Order: C-alpha cells, then structure tokens, then sequence
C-alpha cells in the first residue's frame, strides 16, 4: 500500500469553463522534504497554468510549463521537512475546457513522474493516486 | 584527482532534488546538516564558483524540470 497517496478531487464542468483543480495529498502525517512532479490532462482539456504557491507547505514551487512540470522543496525555517498541511493544496492547476468539448469524464493526473522525498539522501515515499475526474455535460 | 560529479550534493550517485534539499539544509541548521568535501564541490552549479548559495539548490531544481545543464566534469 502507498505511502502517499494524493487526491485530485472530482470536478463537474461545462464546456468553455476553467477548472480550479486542487490536488490534496494524505502522508498519514509523515514529513515529506520535497515532491518533483509531471502533469496532464486528457484531452481535449489543457493546463492552462501550474500555480506557484504549494498552500499545503507554505512554499514557492517551480513550474516548466513545455512539460507540464513542478517541483519544490519543504523545509521549515531550521531545514526539517514538513508535514503537510490537513486541507490544504498542494499543488493548484488551471484547466481549460474547451468549447467544443464533447459529453464526457476526463481525467487530470500525474504524467509518468510523481516523486515524493523523505529525506536529504535520495529516499523516496511510494505514490499512489486517486479521482481527477472532470465531468464535462 | 577524483572527478567531481556536478549537482550531487548528497554524494548517491544521481542528481535529483534530495541534492537540492540537502544545500538548503546544510545552510539552515549546519550544526545538523552538513556536506562532506566532495558533496561541497559537486554542489556548486551555478555562479561562477562563487560557493554553494540557495542558487545552486534552485539550480538543481531547474535541472530536474528539463530548463538547464549542469556544468563541465572536472
Ligand atoms: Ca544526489
Ligand atoms: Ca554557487
């Protein structure tokens, strides 16, 4: 079983709308010292934005927005990793719907990278994910 | 000499953003956090050997998002 697991949340849309989608993560409590991540969505939605603001650890995060890409660090102010904060987002992306968009359930989530560290020395959590549904009527 | 490895501050033998994390520890708390010497040297990336700052960490962080290259083995 994943050590985190985070939840995208479901969404319901109609067509030509933006979608706010607030990706929540549960480490059962455990300190999490920095995530290094890949997005998508499918299509014909897009991520319009990867926020820079990570409210679940009071950090700025990096974007690559060619790759869909965003990572950080999260430290307090003496170097110890965080724990994250209950409710809060981790990571906030911004998703167009097109007008055209036909009838449909589509799916936001990671794309092939989804790292989670523990610590300064290269160990990582395991990952799971769950919801993301965008429901599009 | 043994050659250096650019952007592995922990000394694990990849570059990812636990390096980055271990800069911004080592300058946090040094009592706690430290670099041995060749993570020291691996670690300074960017700003003309100017010493491991927050930018070396950030510069990791760019590395690991696709955006710039790590500079020459020596
Ligand atoms: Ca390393
Ligand atoms: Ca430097």
């Amino acid at each position: 079983n994943a050590d985190v697991v985070f939840d995208f949340q479901n969404y319901t849309a109609k067509a030509g709308d933006e979608v706010t989608v607030d990706v929540l993560v549960d480490s059962k409590n455990k300190p999490i010292s920095a995530m290094d991540v890949k997005f998508k969505v499918d299509s014909p939605l897009t991520i319009e934005e990867i926020d820079k603001e990570s409210l679940a650890f009071n950090t700025t995060v990096m974007t690559n927005m060619a790759i869909l890409g965003a990572n950080f660090k999260s430290l307090d102010d003496k170097g110890e990793p965080l724990v994250p904060k209950d409710g809060a987002a981790v990571f906030t992306l911004y998703v167009n719907v097109p007008a055209n968009t036909p009838d449909g359930t589509y799916y936001v989530g990671f794309n092939g990278k989804n790292e989670v560290h523990k610590s300064n020395d290269g160990s990582q959590f395991t990952v799971a994910s769950k919801n993301g549904a965008i429901t599009v009527g | 000499s043994v050659q250096k490895f650019p952007g592995d501050a922990n000394c694990d033998g990849i570059v990812d953003i636990s390096d980055a994390v271990l800069i911004m520890q080592t300058m946090a708390n040094p009592s706690k956090y430290q670099m041995t010497d060749k993570g020291r040297i691996n670690a300074d990336v960017t700003g003309n050997s100017d010493g491991v700052t927050v930018l070396d960490a950030q510069f990791i962080q760019s590395y690991c998002l696709g955006l710039v290259e790590l500079p020459p083995v020596e």
